[PDB]
């Protein structure tokens, strides 16, 4: 009678995970971030496997960095070196 | 020895082998029945006629059906069954209307 | 198997008739003198040693099977019948028992 | 004539007292009612099945209990009537065991790898007049694959009723008296071999009793 | 004599055919002791087709109330550094003992979720 | 008398919950160089390896600590139309006892 089991709304669900960048804003303005995942050698922007960001996040991510190349606060051909001691948030070789 | 059997096909197989070219075989189908309702068949094939039909019995008599009829004179009722691409569509009758059926359907 | 034996029977009393004819007088006489007998009066001379004339004791000649694998009423005697091949698999089940023992205690 | 020894058995119900030998509780102890992950579940064992606690599925035990009353009592059966039983496995984990258990009572095994036609062929691989088995069961009716063991559709062929022990991996189908349960464990197989080797020393017994009351009458 | 169709029917109903036909002169002992005590299923082949449509299974996923709570334990206390043991029954986790007494206060603790949760703890802690 | 659901509902399996990443102990129970076949009650058994740390303790009957890792190891693949069980537990060695 009270021992048989009562559907339920799926417990030990651990809340999904987060793109790391999903309630921020960004803006062609602030390069920092953007140029955080670009390769600091090419200058080519980085893939979502390496990234490791939600698909609209990286859309906004791209997009903004193309904006910042045309309206010249971005370098293109490069990542700037000012802003190469700073956090690695991407999965990569090169160097070892 | 209640049974009995009838041949329904005998197919001139051919196969293309390496260094023997055209291997013609033979290839039957027969059927094993015995009135009372049980009856099967099977496809016998080999190199000559005698030994495909010989093969072919003894695989009948191996892979039996039994078939329910309404008295001993007929199916249940009216049947409508596609296989691949044969329909075949049989319908009860009476006594004394016989079978007015395909040659083969009619043996089996 | 009784045919075996009727066989053996008649093997002796051949190897008996032997001892008789040749100047080696005594019924018990080796296999060796037989032999020796033999190819002195059916010499063959043939190069293949298998296709000269022989006679033996048949236990030695028959290529003897393992006769009757189930007895009356079936029931087949040895318990892995249905492998076939069932002593091979008898053995190995053994001695895998015998490892398993071996472990519980430690050409 | 002396066949009041083959249908006075068929005529009682439970009269070997299988169902004493087990309890649901004995069951759950032994680990029977643990099945595959849900992914897993093949679709013709879900009627067995209770649920799946987070993606691993549960077999009902009350009907492997219902289950299991039939199949052993047809096994007792089968025993009693000087019948051939097969023991069938590929686990290799339990081969051994399988083969001990053989060996205790006086049926047989086959826990190596089935050649093509051990049943439907018998008749060149043995002699011409052999007696196949006129019961089988299978402790593990998957392959080394998870695949269907070959002896199930073999046994079908030759009207031979098949016991088998059944996961949620498995097809029952053709198998006559399957037992929903757990096949991958080491208890849930030790406490079937108890089972079985019981039912079918107690028909060996039983029998033989029967005999000699005959004998004495 | 025989059949060896094992997609047609059972194996039994093939038998008893074979059997009123008059072609199994004998019939198998194990027929006999199947006609007694039949199983639950009929033993006939099936077709394991593939679900394709909205057409998801009948297996409910099994939850009970406790696994809330559970859930909860282990969001604050980490799995236990208690070892569970799983071989002998009537073993108890803390999870378990936390459960229980969450029992033991609702019913009639009637501070609602957070609170009870404080409260057991407490009382854990005592 | 009990029922089923009553037994599943008060056994340790149920009583845990999902396995992931919970301290367990179980026995081993059969041994081959590195590797060791470790029961742990639940469906599967598991296999861990000899560590340097005391390698001659770890013997047949002794009992380990398991971190757990999932019960049943499963995956479906590209063309599976079913999940390909090792029937393995995955579970890593604490130590002992
Ligand atoms: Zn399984």
């Amino acid at each position: 009678n009270e021992d048989l089991p009562i559907s339920m709304e799926n417990p030990y669900k651990e809340p999904l995970k987060k793109c790391i960048l999903c309630g921020k804003h960004v803006d062609y303005k602030n390069v920092q971030l953007l140029s955080q995942f670009v390769s600091p050698f090419t200058g080519c922007i980085y893939g979502r496997h390496i990234t490791g960001l939600c698909g609209k996040k990286q859309k906004e991510i791209t997009k903004a960095i193309k904006r910042a190349q045309i309206m010249g606060f971005m370098p293109v051909t490069y990542k700037d070196p000012a802003y190469l001691k700073d956090p690695k948030v991407c999965n990569i070789r090169y160097r070892e | 020895e209640d049974f009995d059997t009838r041949i329904l096909e005998v197919r001139n197989v051919f196969t293309m082998t390496a260094k023997e070219g055209r291997k013609k075989s033979i290839r039957v189908l027969v059927a094993v029945g015995n009135g009372k309702g049980a009856a099967g068949f099977s496809i016998g094939k080999a190199t000559d006629r005698m030994d495909a039909f010989r093969k072919a019995k003894n695989r009948a008599v191996h892979h039996l059906h039994y078939i329910e009829r309404y008295e001993d004179h007929t199916i249940f009722h009216d049947i409508s069954l596609r296989f691949k691409r044969t329909h075949i569509k049989m319908k009860k009758q009476p006594k004394g209307y016989g079978l007015r059926c395909h040659r083969a359907i009619i043996t089996i | 198997e009784d045919f075996i034996k009727k066989q053996i029977e008649e093997f002796n009393i051949g190897k008996r008739h032997l001892a008789n004819m040749m100047g080696e007088d005594p019924e018990t006489f080796t296999q060796e003198d037989i032999d020796r007998a033999i190819a002195y009066l059916f010499p063959s001379g043939l190069f293949e040693k298998r296709a000269r004339p022989v006679m033996k004791h048949p236990e030695q000649i028959f290529p003897r099977q393992r006769a009757i694998q189930w007895g009356e009423d079936g029931r087949p005697f040895h318990y892995l019948f249905y492998t076939g091949k069932q002593s091979y698999y008898s053995l190995m089940h053994d001695v895998y028992g015998m490892l398993l023992n071996l472990e519980k205690h430690q050409r | 004539f002396n066949d009041k020894i083959l249908n006075e058995p068929l005529k009682h119900s439970d009269f070997f007292n299988v169902k004493e030998l087990f309890s649901v509780r004995s069951l759950f102890d032994a680990r029977v009612h643990l099945g595959h992950k849900a992914g897993c579940r093949h679709r013709f064992m879900e009627p067995y099945i209770f649920g799946s606690r987070l993606d691993h599925d549960i077999i009902d035990l009350e009907q492997t209990a219902t289950h299991l009353q039939l199949a052993l009592n047809f096994t007792a059966h089968m025993a009693y009537r000087k019948g051939i039983i097969l023991f069938i496995s590929r686990n290799r984990q339990f081969s051994y065991l399988i083969e001990n258990m053989a060996r205790d009572c006086g049926e047989y095994a086959h826990t190596r790898y089935f050649r093509g036609g051990m049943l439907t062929n018998a008749r060149l691989l043995f002699g011409p007049t052999v007696r196949l088995p006129d019961l089988i069961i299978f402790l593990h009716t998957l392959n080394n694959i998870f695949e269907p063991h070959v002896a199930v559709r073999d046994a079908a062929k030759m009207n031979i009723p098949t016991v088998g022990i059944v996961d949620t991996n498995c097809n029952p189908c053709l198998i006559t008296y399957p037992v929903p349960g757990n096949d991958d464990s080491p208890l849930a197989v030790h406490l079937y071999c108890r089972l079985f080797q019981t039912a079918i020393t107690r028909a060996k017994e039983k029998r033989q009793q029967v005999e000699a009351l005959y004998r004495l009458q | 004599a025989g059949s060896r169709l094992e997609t047609v029917g059972s194996i039994f109903s093939r038998t008893r055919d074979l059997v009123r036909a008059g072609v199994l002169k004998e019939k198998p002992l194990w027929f006999d002791v199947y006609d007694a005590f039949p199983p639950l299923r009929e033993p006939v082949f099936q077709r394991p087709r593939v679900r394709y449509g909205k057409a998801k299974a009948p297996i409910q996923d099994i939850w009970y109330h406790e696994d809330r709570i559970r859930a909860k334990f282990y969001s604050v206390y980490g799995s236990g550094q208690r070892a569970f043991d799983l071989f002998n029954p009537n073993f108890k986790s803390t999870c378990q003992r936390f459960v229980e007494k969450y029992t033991e206060l609702q019913k009639l603790g009637e501070t609602d979720e957070e609170k009870l949760f404080v409260e057991t703890g407490k009382a854990l802690l005592a | 008398v009990e029922s089923f659901a009553s037994m599943l509902r008060h056994s340790p399996l149920t009583q845990m919950g999902p396995a992931k990443d919970k301290l367990v102990i179980g026995r081993i129970f059969h041994i081959v160089e590195n590797d060791l076949y470790i029961d742990f009650g639940g469906k599967f058994h598991c296999v861990c390896r000899r560590p340097e740390v005391d390698g001659e303790k770890y013997q047949k009957g002794t009992r380990v600590r398991l971190r757990l890792l999932d019960l049943e190891l499963t995956s479906r693949f590209l063309g599976a139309t079913t999940d390909t069980t090792v029937l393995e537990a995955n579970a890593v060695l604490l130590g002992i006892q």
